[PDB]
DNA sequence: AGGAATCCATTACT
DNA sequence: AAACGGAGACCTGGTCTCAATCTGCGTGTTC
DNA sequence: AGATTGAGACCAGGTCTCCGTTTCATGAGTCTTTCCCGCACGAGCGGGGGTGATCCC
DNA sequence: GGGATCACCCCCGCTCGTGCGGGAAAGACAGTAATGGATTCCT
């Protein structure tokens, strides 16, 4: 009668698709923690209880702690966790997957093998192409976010176009190809639109976060990729 | 040429000035990240985020697992930036001719004995079922395990009889660590060469390298003496976990995968754990002080 | 994005706390979300075992006339329809 | 004190593309035996259910009836007292759904469910099973997956439990 | 704004008249307002009706309702209708909704001409049938012609469906009959006058100053009425008969039913622009900042509340 | 032509076989459903459907009122299901001709001592506007209470002078009783001949004509009695609901209304106050039996 | 058309009895309705001015990625700005 | 000669 | 070391019954 | 008589630390093909609202 | 000219359609296992 499959845990069709999380969150001074099947932040003044199934990729600055057991309940939401930290990011994380079809990276394997494919990709790369913290900040928001959805679909980091030779080499060929597009422009607005005794942490983070919700940048991800390996 | 795997459990980790502290209750550790290849987190451990940024700019593995690698978790860079062992990795999976070669290195690495030059794929999943259906066989009546058969249920495992919940517990064991291990060496799991089309597909493929060696036999071993009334599959699980602990099937995956990659002897890495609270007389040379 | 809203009590903290991954709470055992419409029985169905004792009920964006449809499950407060509309049941004791 | 156990089983999940298939129930007060089941025709079964009990349309055809005149007759011997069952809650929800359909009427009982009242008693893992509650409380029958069977089921689980 | 007390409120807060449900239906049960709160009290428990998305909440056999509980319905504009057996037995509302009452002046002033009561007989029967030319003819063979209209449209479709049709029409006024096609068809309609007895009440309409019937203080609902009872309510009556079997309920399978035509008609939408229509009111952004003021033939309308002695 | 006004209060309603029983407070009542013509039901009282359905065929007309009528609340069907006076009131409102004839009627009415009927209306606010001025002036060194101007808020109730307060509340006391009968015979209270714009605007007009003799006065003699501090609005309204008791003002405008719309003196349908408890003799001719 | 969510700690029962005439119960001191932006601010005004010592909290979609924006009054479950992202904020000892 | 053990033929299952 | 789970611990906001008091929330000649 | 406020008693249930106990809940010796289910997308469209012309004063 | 009457877009909510990327579900892929008949041996 009840037929039950087991629960506890998600399966990745009970999470809703890369598209539907949101963009990123950013987390300062904090101890992560996992009480009662629930991922915690936790400040001075209190605990916050983040829904890590909406939430595309979780940035931590400097001075924050995190628990195993968080890690791996991160990992079964998939989203990406990725420390920022000053000048620049510093080192990433990921879970496993969240799409069980290799194709994409069965094609992306294909493209970067052969010399002429990289070739195809990267003239192909070329055509959706045609004050440091500020700027900091737009990166790493940028690099977050698509290292989730790279992430998320099991497209390999390692294999990159243009970056090659690092492990995180596919995220700086495909982070890159929006930074001169979306963050130039709010980076500059922030520089110009800037006043003394505000938040620049808060405030530039802010308007970041519009923007990408904004201009659909979310939605062009899948699609860009989609298109760009011919799946 | 040499890469440390340290596995920590049961602490917090920080840094005082540049070193990684464990925080067992055992003592203190002050172990420094010059040295460190990979790090390995066990259940019930914290890392803060300024203790990672010295291990990301010093090009380290963070990778999190279970009880030393019974189960994966997460994981992140692979080893010093280094990408020389996907891109090898990338070239062989695509090539049928180079598929064929490895997937034939693979049967002949499971039995050395038989000819595999002339097998294709099919030849290869055919033989190896023919090979673990008589290895299966033959081992079950060594153990007086009365086997009907192997059917393994994805959505409810509970029941069964013993063994199936013991040798999938068992089989999901060690494709905790391999995964682990393949992960911090830097090859992604998606490119199979005899399974494909799956996240684990290359793990599919290697794993079967120590499936017939560790799995089955302490599968039965647990099935054996499992008992009315018990979770089969916790016991296993323990059972697997000690298995773990020993690092020479560890230093195997690191060996065969370099092997298997076609990787040259001069660019073939060797690794092996580094235990906090085991190996505290040969890290005092390297620089590693301890404190209770 | 429509709207569906969980409430919960007496039930085990675990499920007070794994419904966070996905819906945030207002107050004691009460969450809010947005998901689509398949992701919502898959909460719910983890809410149909994870569940245990206690009481639970779920709103959401519906397409009857008032915008909205109740889900009861042993629960004080019974749904009972009025011609395709959803009322709160609060038999006596 | 009057209860009901009734035991349904659909096609499915969904309200709109799913339709029930098999409709039983006995009343459980003063012990007096009035054992009542029912059948629906159908051409199509899904798989799933056809490896876990076996329908076939030549089933449905040689022993189920009209769906509207078996839910009028439920509804006419439902309307005195409480509809309970093991995870009734969810069966009851989707039944009453199906009344709005062919318009039975408005349905009045406590949606209270035997299941809930039955993990109390353990409150330790996140998942549970019909053979694992009834060797709990001593009940070694299997499920036969009928009306009657699993009405006398649970006039025995109900008898054992009394939670309420 | 002023203070906010438990059981009032304006007509700003409250939805308008197209964003509200259609109707509720009750049946033995007793009606209370406790703690602030519309209640139904059944024979087995109680439930709190949100009378802000009810545009009408209809009275059946056996209810009860106090004083203080149709205070609360009133405020919020809910008509009462008490429809038990043999149709409808009486009406009951509240305070017109909004503050305007423009749509009522202009009723009074067109149903007092002829030329302009016949034009507005002849606009509201070419919504009934806008293939006819109806602008010549004069009102007593408009009863004829609408009521053939009616009486042949309910002969075929009752033949259609095969429920034989006694010829007895549908008379509000003391309706008779107790056989299955009656109760169908009766209960039918009826929900469909507990809907435009609110929106007359809601925009301020006389419910007793009609066109075509004239003769009792609820005139105007049942010249309005017509303009869908044999679009709307006809059809589905005669369908839940049909498929009516027997020894069942069919009141709240033939209830049921109205509400599927209502929602999917766009009834409210379509019902209030008709309103505007047949009163043939122009369109403005009135504010109406100043709703009452004093009337002056010789200079439009002096405002209130000034003391013209000095 | 006579009207039953009936008032019943705290009472539950309902019918045995063919007539009205009446279950109050202190006894029951079985007063006959051909009597109740026009029914004022006050506060905390309830309604059976059977009780509708034998009242809703004899065309009585349900009001819910307050306390001996002092507000309204809803109304339902006309008195006798007529709709003669609607019709007529329609007619008289449409046209200027008879627009003021009734509106030198009403002003009349208010100048008992002058006949203004020939003076055009603009002037006539200016007339009125000094005898309500007067009347404030009187009024005011009658009781020697402090009068300068009146000034009031809809959105303030509580502010301001007492008397302002005191007068503004024994105001909507009376609109309360007129609206109450205008609802019953079936006048429309949108159609305003004076007031003209609010839903209200008959019922400011037709309760003018009661203005200067009965609201005015209370207000002003309960105000002078009055001390800070008490609760004016309720205070007001109950010394107006006393002197709705005798209910002479029920029959004196209930005669006004189609003596302003210009009826023959036979279509001159007279309403009568009567009283479950106050007209015991009175209804026991008829035939009604009483429980204790 | 944006969805509201009302809870309601250790009000006068009079407003909760009060606003079922807007919302239906899904739990107790818990209401939800399908209101639009005009009159589910209105309601606001009059749960703000009769709540008093009390706690009260809502929830309606908005144009944020989460989907929905917080609005909460005087409530032990304040809420906090991430970067835009309304999420419930939960003071401890 | 008949059955029975053996072998082969073969379907069948892992 | 983390986290769960249970068994305690006592917490309090809600439900309920009980008299007591109330019939109700108020601009239209206010500038 | 129906309803609100308050005081009164109640207490189930949320919350807490303490204590014990785990380090978890369990597949894929084979992929491939052909399927089915989906809500996803665009895009078609009604439908009036707003806008724009003529039509009537 | 203004209001009154008859028609203009836009376009956007609404509806619907395919359809795509996912199911699940079977159906393929090889050597042995197991069964039975033919062969051979045995009474």
């Amino acid at each position: 009668m009840a037929g039950p499959i087991i629960a506890g845990k998600s399966e990745s069709s009970e999470l809703p698709r890369v598209e539907d999380r949101a963009t990123f969150i950013y987390i300062e001074h904090a101890k992560i923690n996992r009480v009662d099947s629930a991922v915690t932040v936790a400040e001075a003044k209190g605990v916050v209880r983040i829904p890590a199934a909406m939430i595309g990729v979780l940035l931590l600055g400097p001075g924050t702690d995190i628990s195993h057991r968080a890690v791996e309940l991160l990992g079964d939401t998939g989203t990406a966790l990725v420390w920022v930290g000053e000048q620049g990011v510093r080192y990433y994380a990921s879970g496993r997957a969240l799409a069980r079809s290799t194709r994409f990276l069965v094609k992306q394997a294909e493209l970067v093998t052969n010399e002429r494919s990289r070739l195809r990709v990267a003239r192909r790369m070329y055509q959706m192409r045609f004050i440091n913290q500020a700027l900091s900040a737009a990166h790493v928001a940028l690099y977050g976010l698509v290292h989730s959805v790279v992430a998320a679909l099991g497209l390999s980091p390692g294999l990159g176009f243009v970056h090659t030779g690092h492990d995180r080499s596919f995220i700086y060929d495909v982070a890159d190809l929006y930074k001169a597009e979306i963050t130039v422009p709010i980076a500059f607005a922030v520089a110009a639109e800037a006043e003394e005794g505000q938040d620049i942490g808060q405030l530039a983070r802010l308007r970041t976060r519009d923007a990408f919700v904004d201009g659909k940048i979310l939605k062009r991800m899948v699609k860009d990729l989609q298109t760009l390996l011919e799946i | 040429d040499r890469a440390t795997f340290i596995y920590i459990e049961h602490a917090k980790i920080n840094r005082v000035d540049s070193a990684v502290t464990v925080a067992e209750a055992k003592g203190v550790v002050r172990i420094p990240a010059a040295m460190i290849g990979v790090l390995l987190l066990g259940p019930g451990t914290d890392i803060s985020h300024r203790a990672v940024e010295l291990l990301g700019d010093t090009g380290t593995a963070l990778v999190w697992v279970g009880e030393q690698g019974v189960r994966y978790y997460a994981s992140g860079r692979a080893l010093a930036r280094s990408t020389r062992f996907l891109v090898k990795q990338a070239e062989l999976v695509t090539n049928e001719r180079s598929r064929l070669r490895v997937a034939r290195r693979m049967y002949q690495m499971r039995f050395p004995t038989e000819d595999v030059s002339k097998l294709t794929m099919q030849q290869l999943r055919s033989h190896e079922g023919a090979r673990v259906r008589r290895k299966y066989r033959e081992l079950s009546k060594k153990y007086n395990v009365p086997w009907k058969k192997r059917v393994y249920n994805p959505d409810d495992f509970a029941g069964g009889d013993p063994i199936n919940q013991a040798l999938s517990a068992a089989h999901v064991a060690l494709y905790g660590l391999v995964h682990s291990v393949v992960a911090a060496l830097g090859l992604s799991p998606g490119l199979g060469f005899v399974h494909t089309g799956h996240d684990r597909s290359f793990i599919y493929d290697v794993a079967d390298l120590y499936k017939a060696e560790i799995t089955v036999p302490i599968a039965f071993a647990v099935a054996a003496e499992a008992e009315e009334g018990q979770d089969i599959g916790q016991l296993a699980r323990l059972r697997t976990r000690d298995a773990f602990v020993d690092g020479k099937i560890l230093k195997r995956m690191v060996k065969d995968l370099q092997t298997l990659l076609e990787i040259p002897e001069e660019g073939q890495i060797e690794a092996e754990p580094l235990s906090l609270w085991d190996d505290k007389e040969k890290l005092v040379p390297y620089g590693v002080n301890y404190s209770e | 994005m429509p709207m569906t809203v969980i409430t919960l009590k007496n039930v085990p903290q675990s499920l007070r706390g794994d419904l966070t991954r996905w819906m945030q709470e207002i107050a004691t055992g009460v969450y809010v979300g947005n998901f689509n419409s398949r992701i919502r029985e898959y909460l719910w169905r983890r809410v149909q075992e994870t569940m245990g004792a206690g009481e639970a009920s779920m709103c959401f964006a519906a397409r009857n006339e008032l915008g909205y449809d109740f889900l009861t499950e042993n629960a004080s407060r019974s749904v009972i329809d009025y011609d395709g509309l959803p009322l709160i049941f609060i038999p006596k004791e | 004190i009057r209860y009901v156990v009734i035991d349904i089983e659909t096609d499915g999940k969904d309200a709109k593309r799913n339709h029930i298939l098999e409709i039983g129930a006995i009343r459980c007060e003063d012990g007096k035996e009035t054992h009542f089941t029912a059948l629906i025709s159908g051409d199509a079964v899904p798989p799933s259910i056809t490896k876990l009990t076996g329908i076939t349309a030549t089933l449905l055809q040689k022993e189920g009836q009209e769906e509207k005149k078996v839910l009028t007759a439920f509804r006419e011997f439902i309307g005195d007292d409480d509809l309970v069952g093991y995870h009734v809650s969810f069966d009851i929800e989707f039944l009453r759904q199906a009344f709005k359909k062919y318009g039975l009427g408005y349905l009045k009982n406590k949606t209270h469910d035997l299941l809930r009242i039955v993990k109390k008693e353990q409150l330790f893992q996140a998942d549970y099973k019909l053979e694992t509650s009834l060797q709990s409380y001593g009940i070694h029958k299997k499920v036969p997956h009928r009306a009657l069977g699993d009405a006398e089921l649970v006039k025995c689980l109900a008898k054992k439990l009394n939670k309420f």
